[PDB]
């Protein structure tokens, strides 16, 4: 938003094997980077065995 | 096209070191600001 790249996160130990458990939690603000570029496309880096 | 600077190893011809501070004020969000002095806290006082 307006040149600020905001990253939110939260980590939770869970049991459900494949999907989100029924429940609720909120994500923390972490960092709000002063990143002055445009973004419209993206990709995920992954670990490969 | 380019000539060498005849700086001899020996005042108007003396080597002056110059630094130019060119300030980009719109290409990004604000990033550099001068520090400023704080002040002590006082309790129970408007």
């Amino acid at each position: 938003i307006d040149g600020y790249f905001k990253i939110y996160s939260k980590h939770t130990p869970i049991n459900l094997v494949r999907d989100l458990p029924q429940g609720f939690s909120a994500l923390e603000p972490l960092v709000d980077l002063p990143i002055g570029i445009n973004i419209t496309r993206f990709q995920t880096l992954l670990a490969l065995h | 096209p380019l000539q060498s600077y005849g700086f001899q190893p020996t005042v108007g011809y003396q080597p002056y070191r110059v630094v130019v501070l060119s300030f980009e004020l719109l290409h990004a969000p604000a990033t550099v600001c001068g520090p400023k002095k704080s002040t002590n806290l006082v309790k129970n006082k408007c």
